[PDB]
C-alpha cells in the first residue's frame, strides 16, 4: 500500500451550526468542528492489482474534498459494508442522484461503467430519494454528520494559482440533505469510475475528522458568516473568546 | 461482563483430519466476533472476522459459522503449518474480553520412554545444597506421571517439573523432574524410588537410588 | 436589510384558485424553514403552513388539511402558496416570513401583508 | 510499512510505578482508537485498556481500574501506559494493539506490535551457579544444572558450539527462592566417540 501524505487544513470546515436567523451579531457555539491548522490525509490513484480505495473509519462526522479535473468520484456508508446489516449509498448519475437504504452484497472492487457492479443484491430497501445532481477545475467540499437518527449534508462549489495547498480563505458550507435514516454508521468508502481500456485518473482527495470546540462566529447584516475564531487554537484566541 | 469459554483445550490431528473448535459466550452478542492465531514467540494473526468473514490471503480451507452464543470454527486439511493456538474475542460490548485457548498438536504412534535417574554431584554437596533429578526423554503422548518415593510415602511441594515442546523431526517430547534436598538429609534414606506411569508401558516402572552410591 | 414582499389577493368567489407569492430581500432561502401565517380580526395569530429543508415534507395545521400547496424555489428567493378551495370563513391577511423554529427571541420583522377576501 | 514499537520494559520493586511507550509509523495514527494488551508467562490473552481518537473516553478493565492511566500525544505519534501500585501478578508481556472492529472504533485493518516484558521482583541481579550431575555409562547417561540466576536470559553452550546436536533446551522455571533453574539435553549421538 502507498504511502500516506499530509496537508495542512488551514481556515476551512466552517459550517452553519443550526437554522436560525442572526444577523450582524457574535455567537459562542460548543459544537463539533474541525480545529484550525490541522494536519488531513491526502489520498492519491496512481497505476499487482492497485488499491487506491481504502475503507475509513467515520468517527463522529467527516470532511471531505475533492479538486478533480474531471468527474471520476458516489459513497457507501455502513457498519459491516455486507448483507447482515443496513447500509446508505449514494450515486450522482448523468442526470439525477439516487440515494438508497437497503441491505446491500458489496463487491471486492465496488467500481463504476462510464454501472450497477457496485452490489450483487440487495434485499429490504426502507428508503429511496431521486433529486437533482449535486453538481475548468473546481474544490467541491462536503461535510457529513450523523446525529439524532439523521443524516446531514453540506457541501460548498468554488472556482479555483498554486495548487500544492488548499487555499488560505474564509468560506461557510451550507446545507443541502437532511435525510431521515435510523442506521448506525462506522465506516465509509468512496466510488470510482473506470473508464474500460480499448484504469487511473487525477483522483485526488482530502479526509478530515471532526472534534467537540467552542468557536466565536460573526453574522453580517443578511445572514452570513464572515469571520471565526477557535478559542482553543492560541493564547491570543483566548483573550478574544473570554471578553 | 461476559464470559467466554472455548472447547477443547487441547487438541491432536493426524494429517489431513477436519478439526473444529467451539466458542461460547454468556449473553447474546449477535455476530461481533474475532477469531486469532498465534505461535510461540510471535504476535497473533487475526483469522476471521464478523464469524462468518475471512480476510485476504487466508487460505481457503478456514471457515467459520454460528450466531448467538454458540459459534464454530473449522479446518478442512491439516497442513503441517496449522500448529497454533486460536482465540475468540468479543467486540458487543466494552470491556472487550479474549477467550482461554484451543492448543493443536500433531499425532504419532505409542513410544516408550527411556527414564534415567541422576544422584547430586560432589560440588553441590560442597555448598550446602542438593537436587535429585530424573529424565525421560522421547515419549511422544503428553501425558505421563512421575513420582518420587521416599521409603514408600506421598509427598508433593518439593518437586518440579519441565516439558519441552514438539521436535520437528519426530514429533516428541521430553521430561525433567527435580527434587531438592539439604545436605543434612539427602543420604539419611536409602529408599529414593523414581516411579514413571505412562500408556505406553506394559507396566510401570520404578528405579531406586543407592545412598552413597 | 431583510425586507419581504407579498403580492397575489384580494376579492374571490367561495372556492377559488389563488396563487401568492413572496419575494425576499437580503435573506436566502435556502437556509431557513420558512412558513405562511394568517391573522384574523379578533383571532390574534394562527400559524398556517411550514415548508421544512429538503428531505422532509410540509406540515400544515389540523383544521387547514389538503387546502393549500407550498412550494420553494431557491433560485430567485421565492417562496408560492397555492390556494384550493375555501370556505368564505377563510378571510384574513396573511404574511410570509421563517418558521417557529427559526426566529430567536429578538426577532420583531413583518412585511406589509397581502388582504384575501371570499364574497359570499 | 506499518510498524510499531514498544519501549519502557524491566524489573520493578513491588509498590512501584512505571511507565511504557509506544511508537507508531506507516499509517495515519491519529484516525484510531488504541488498545493495551497482556500476556502472562505461559498463560492467555487479556485487555488492559483502549484509547479513542482525540483522548476524550478512556476505557480500563476490571483488574487495572484505578491503578492504571492511559493516554495518547498525538503531536509525536505516541502512546504511555501509567502503572501505579505494582504487584507481582503483572508479571507479563505487553503490546500495543489496533484491533479490527466493526462497532466503535470502525477500524478496517488489524496491527500488532512487538512486546515488552515487566517483571515485578524484590531480587537483585545474579550470576548462574552450576552443579553438575553424575554420568553413567544408546544408554549415554550424563548430567549438568545451572540455577540461582535472576535475569530472564541465558547464555546456551555445551561443547564450544562445533555441533547443533542436543539442542533441546528445557524451560526455566521460577523458584520460591526468587531465582531461576534450567538443564540440558543428556543423550547425544554415540557415534562420534
Ligand atoms: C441515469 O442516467 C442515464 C443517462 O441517460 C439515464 O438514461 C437513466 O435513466 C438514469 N437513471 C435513472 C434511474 O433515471
Ligand atoms: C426482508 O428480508 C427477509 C430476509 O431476506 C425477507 O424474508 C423479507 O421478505 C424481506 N422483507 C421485505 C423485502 O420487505
Ligand atoms: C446502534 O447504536 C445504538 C447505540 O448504542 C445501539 O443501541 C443500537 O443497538 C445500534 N443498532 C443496532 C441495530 O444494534
Ligand atoms: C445584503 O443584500 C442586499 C440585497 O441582496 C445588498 O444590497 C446588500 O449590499 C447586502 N449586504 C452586504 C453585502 O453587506
Ligand atoms: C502536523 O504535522 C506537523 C509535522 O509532523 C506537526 O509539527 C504538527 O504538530 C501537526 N499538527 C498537529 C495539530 O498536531
Amino acid at each position: 500500500q502507498l504511502p500516506p501524505a499530509y496537508t495542512n487544513s488551514f481556515t476551512r470546515g466552517v459550517y452553519y451550526p443550526d437554522k436560525v436567523f442572526r444577523s450582524s451579531v457574535l455567537h459562542s457555539t460548543q459544537d463539533l468542528f474541525l480545529p484550525f491548522f490541522s494536519n488531513v490525509t491526502w489520498f492519491h490513484v496512481i497505476s499487482t492489482k492497485r488499491f487506491d480505495n481504502p475503507v475509513l473509519p467515520f468517527n463522529d462526522g467527516v470532511y471531505f474534498a475533492s479538486i478533480e479535473k474531471s468527474n471520476i468520484i458516489g459513497w457507501i456508508f455502513g457498519t459491516t459494508l455486507d448483507s447482515k446489516t443496513q447500509s446508505l449509498l449514494i450515486v450522482n448519475n448523468a442526470t439525477n442522484v439516487v440515494i438508497k437504504v437497503c441491505e446491500f452484497q458489496f463487491c471486492n472492487d465496488p467500481f463504476l461503467d462510464h454501472e450497477f457492479r457496485v452490489y450483487s443484491s440487495a434485499n429490504n430497501c426502507t428508503f429511496e430519494y431521486v433529486s437533482q445532481p449535486f453538481l475548468f477545475k473546481n474544490l467541491r467540499e462536503f461535510v457529513f454528520k450523523n446525529i439524532d437518527g439523521y443524516f446531514k449534508i453540506y457541501s460548498k462549489h468554488t472556482p479555483i494559482r498554486e495548487p500544492e495547498d488548499l487555499p488560505q480563505g474564509f468560506s461557510a458550507l451550507e446545507p443541502l440533505v437532511d435525510l431521515p435514516i435510523g442506521i448506525n454508521i462506522t465506516r465509509f468508502q468512496t466510488l470510482l469510475a473506470l473508464h474500460r481500456s480499448y484504469t487511473a485518473g487525477a483522483a485526488a482527495y482530502y479526509v478530515g475528522y471532526l472534534q467537540p470546540r467552542t468557536f466565536l462566529l460573526k453574522y453580517n447584516e443578511n445572514g452570513t458568516i464572515t469571520d471565526a475564531v477557535d478559542c482553543a487554537l492560541d493564547p491570543l484566541s483566548e483573550t478574544k473568546c473570554t471578553l | 461482563v461476559i464470559w467466554m469459554t472455548q472447547s477443547p483445550s487441547s487438541l491432536s490431528a493426524s494429517v489431513g483430519d477436519r478439526v473444529t473448535i467451539t466458542c461460547q459466550a454468556s449473553q447474546d452478542i449477535r455476530f461481533y466476533l474475532n477469531w486469532y492465531q498465534q505461535k510461540p514467540g510471535k504476535a497473533p494473526k487475526l483469522l476471521i472476522s464478523d464469524a462468518s468473514n475471512m480476510e485476504t490471503g487466508v487460505p481457503s480451507r478456514f471457515s467459520g459459522s454460528g450466531s448467538g452464543t454458540d459459534f464454530t470454527f473449522t479446518i478442512s486439511s491439516l497442513q503441517p503449518e496449522d500448529i497454533a493456538t486460536y482465540y475468540c474475542q468479543q467486540y458487543d460490548n466494552l470491556p472487550f474480553t479474549f477467550g482461554p485457548g484451543t492448543k493443536v498438536d500433531f499425532k504419532r504412534t505409542v513410544a516408550a520412554p527411556s527414564v534415567f535417574i541422576f544422584p547430586p554431584s560432589d560440588e553441590q554437596l560442597k555448598s550446602g545444597t542438593a537436587s535429585v533429578v530424573c529424565l525421560l526423554n522421547n515419549f511422544y503422548p503428553r501425558e505421563a506421571k512421575v513420582q518420587w518415593k521416599v521409603d514408600n510415602a506421598l509427598q508433593s511441594g518439593n518437586s518440579q517439573e519441565s516439558v519441552t515442546e514438539q521436535d520437528s523431526k519426530d514429533s516428541t517430547y521430553s521430561l525433567s523432574s527435580t527434587l531438592t534436598l539439604s545436605k543434612a538429609d539427602y543420604e539419611k534414606h536409602k529408599v529414593y524410588a523414581c516411579e514413571v506411569t505412562h500408556q505406553g508401558l506394559s507396566s510401570p516402572v520404578t528405579k531406586s537410588f543407592n545412598r552413597g552410591e | 436589510q431583510v425586507q419581504l414582499q407579498e403580492s397575489g389577493g384580494g376579492l374571490v368567489q367561495p372556492g377559488g384558485s389563488l396563487r401568492l407569492s413572496c419575494a425576499a430581500s437580503g435573506l436566502i432561502i435556502s437556509r431557513y424553514d420558512m412558513s405562511w401565517y394568517r391573522q384574523a380580526p379578533g383571532k390574534e395569530r394562527e400559524l398556517v403552513a411550514t415548508t421544512p429543508i429538503p428531505a422532509a415534507r410540509p406540515q400544515y395545521a389540523d383544521s387547514v388539511k389538503g387546502r393549500f400547496t407550498i412550494s420553494r424555489d431557491n433560485a430567485k428567493n421565492t417562496v408560492s402558496l397555492q390556494m384550493n378551495s375555501l370556505k368564505p370563513e377563510d378571510t384574513a391577511v396573511y404574511y410570509c416570513n421563517l418558521g417557529p423554529e427559526s426566529q430567536d427571541h429578538n426577532y420583531n420583522y413583518w412585511g406589509q401583508g397581502t388582504q384575501v377576501t371570499v364574497s359570499s | 510499512e506499518v510498524q510499531l514499537v514498544e519501549s519502557g520494559g524491566g524489573v520493578v520493586q513491588p509498590g512501584g510505578s512505571l511507565r511504557l511507550s509506544c511508537a507508531a509509523s506507516g499509517f495515519t495514527f491519529n484516525s484510531y482508537g488504541m488498545h493495551w494488551v497482556r500476556q502472562a508467562p505461559g498463560k492467555g490473552l487479556e485487555w488492559v485498556a483502549f484509547i479513542r481518537y482525540d483522548g476524550g473516553n478512556k476505557y480500563y478493565a476490571d483488574s487495572v481500574k484505578g491503578r492504571f492511566t492511559i493516554s495518547r500525544d498525538n503531536s509525536k505519534n505516541t502512546l504511555y501506559l501509567q502503572m501505579k501500585s505494582l504487584r507481582a501478578e503483572d508479571t507479563a508481556v505487553y503490546y500495543c494493539a489496533n484491533l479490527k472492529d466493526s462497532r466503535y472504533s470502525g477500524s478496517y485493518y488489524d496491527y500488532w506490535g512487538q512486546g515488552t516484558l515487566v517483571t515485578v521482583s524484590s531480587a537483585s541481579t545474579k550470576g548462574p551457579s552450576v552443579f553438575p550431575l553424575a554420568p553413567s555409562s544408546g544408554t549415554a547417561a550424563l548430567g549438568c544444572l545451572v540455577k540461582d540466576y535472576f535475569p530472564e536470559p541465558v547464555t546456551v553452550s555445551w561443547n564450544s558450539g562445533a555441533l547443533t546436536s542436543g539442542v533441546h533446551t528445557f524451560p526455566a522455571v521460577l523458584q520460591s527462592s526468587g531465582l531461576y533453574s534450567l538443564s540440558s539435553v543428556v543423550t547425544v549421538p554415540s557415534s562420534s566417540l
